[PDB]
């Protein structure tokens, strides 16, 4: 189970 | 910002003349993930030879493992070639089987 | 303890690479590859193939979402250090759980880095932000408008932890069944009055292994050469530990192996 959210720099 | 990686040649169980087995290239703590791993037999390149996902350890240190199935003999050398934007050329490391 | 962690690159090809990897404790189960036909998560261990492809819908939803931020991601890192556009960069991604004694989350995690360096990593009480430099303050103060701090908790000590408990149960069978180290020591002169004692250890899970080399009683932690411990390539792992001794001397030094595999601590005398 990956995180669902979303990585932005 | 880079890193060198550090080259492991081993069989996957303990080599015996005849036994078939699995020879392994384990580059581990380079950076960046861009490398080139060959294993050899004889200096000539082992055709199909595979490798693991691409993973990193703590320190954002890449590793990879090359395998190959094969069956070790007296006379055959094998090795391992790794080519990586740290090393000025290609390094060739040899199979001490008797470690 | 156990512990799930994901692990994603990314590398900017100029005129992106995009790989995910899971894990839970030493062994992968998940896997995305943007370099693929139809890109998707595929299971790298058998306690995943029986989730409902409703499951890998949802997992592969969040790769191909990911990989379309580490697009954009690269690029502005790109302006943040002015760097020119001819060059690659590699963006990583470390997250996951560390789990307790009880079942509940004991350490979260949830790293970035920029070509090897760090960049900003969530700090351990899933509150704050600790940025590497300049540049990742944008990325902090970009983060701390958007409360992402608040969606990381929720992860860490909920869903993260949840499922990490599930795969335990689905692979309990190989995840939680350790397999002892098969263990032996050699011996190679490198002097006509010194040898190296090299202390093996095959075919091990997990990969926590201690190998040590004490001489008289006492441990030798420095003069003991040691390796990383290597995957054997059957989901098991290898390690030597090695001390170069004076000839005549052997019969003193003893190496000691510590897993969970083994019921006791076993000694070891070449």
């Amino acid at each position: 189970r990956a995180f669902p959210g979303l990585r932005y720099v | 910002i880079q890193r060198t990686p550090k080259i492991q040649v081993y069989s996957r169980h303990p080599a015996e003349n005849g036994k078939s087995n699995f020879l392994n290239c384990y580059v581990s703590g380079f950076h960046p993930s861009d490398i080139e791993v060959d294993l050899l037999k004889n200096g000539e390149r082992i055709e199909k030879v595979e490798h693991s996902d691409l993973s990193f350890s703590g320190d954002w240190s890449f590793y990879l493992l090359y395998y190959t199935e094969f069956t070790p003999t007296e006379k055959d050398e094998y090795a391992c070639r790794v080519n990586h934007v740290t090393l000025s050329q290609p390094k060739i490391v040899k199979w001490d089987r008797d470690m | 303890s156990h512990s799930m962690r994901y692990f994603y690159t990314a590398v900017s090809r100029p005129g992106p690479r995009f790989i995910a990897v899971g894990y839970v404790d030493d062994t992968q189960f998940v896997r995305f590859d943007s370099d693929a036909a139809s890109p998707r998560g595929e299971p790298r261990a058998p306690w995943v193939e029986q989730e409902g492809p409703e499951y890998w819908d949802r997992e592969t939803q969040k790769y191909k979402r990911q990989a379309q931020a580490d697009r954009v991601s690269l690029r502005n890192l790109r302006g943040y250090y002015n760097q020119s556009e001819a060059g690659s960069h590699t963006l990583q991604w470390m997250y996951g759980c560390d789990l307790g004694p009880d079942g509940r989350l004991l350490r979260g995690y949830d790293q970035s880095a920029y070509d090897g360096k760090d960049y900003i990593a969530l700090n351990e009480d899933l509150r704050s932000w600790t940025a590497a430099d300049t540049a990742a303050q944008i990325t902090q103060r970009k983060w701390e408008a958007a409360r992402e701090a608040e969606q990381w908790r929720a992860y860490l000590e909920g869903t993260c932890v949840e499922w990490l408990r599930r795969y335990l149960e689905n692979g309990k069978e190989t995840l939680q069944r350790a397999e002892h180290p098969k263990t032996h020591v050699t011996h190679h002169p490198v002097s006509d009055h010194e040898a190296t004692l090299r202390c093996w250890a095959l075919g091990f899970y997990p990969a926590e292994i201690t190998l040590t080399w004490q001489r008289d009683g006492e441990d030798q932690t420095q003069d003991t050469e040691l390796v990383e411990t290597r995957p054997a390539g059957d989901g098991t792992f290898q390690k030597w530990a090695a001390v170069v001794v004076p000839s005549g001397e052997e019969q003193r030094y003893t190496c000691h192996v510590q897993h969970e595999g083994l019921p006791e601590p076993l000694t070891l005398r070449w």
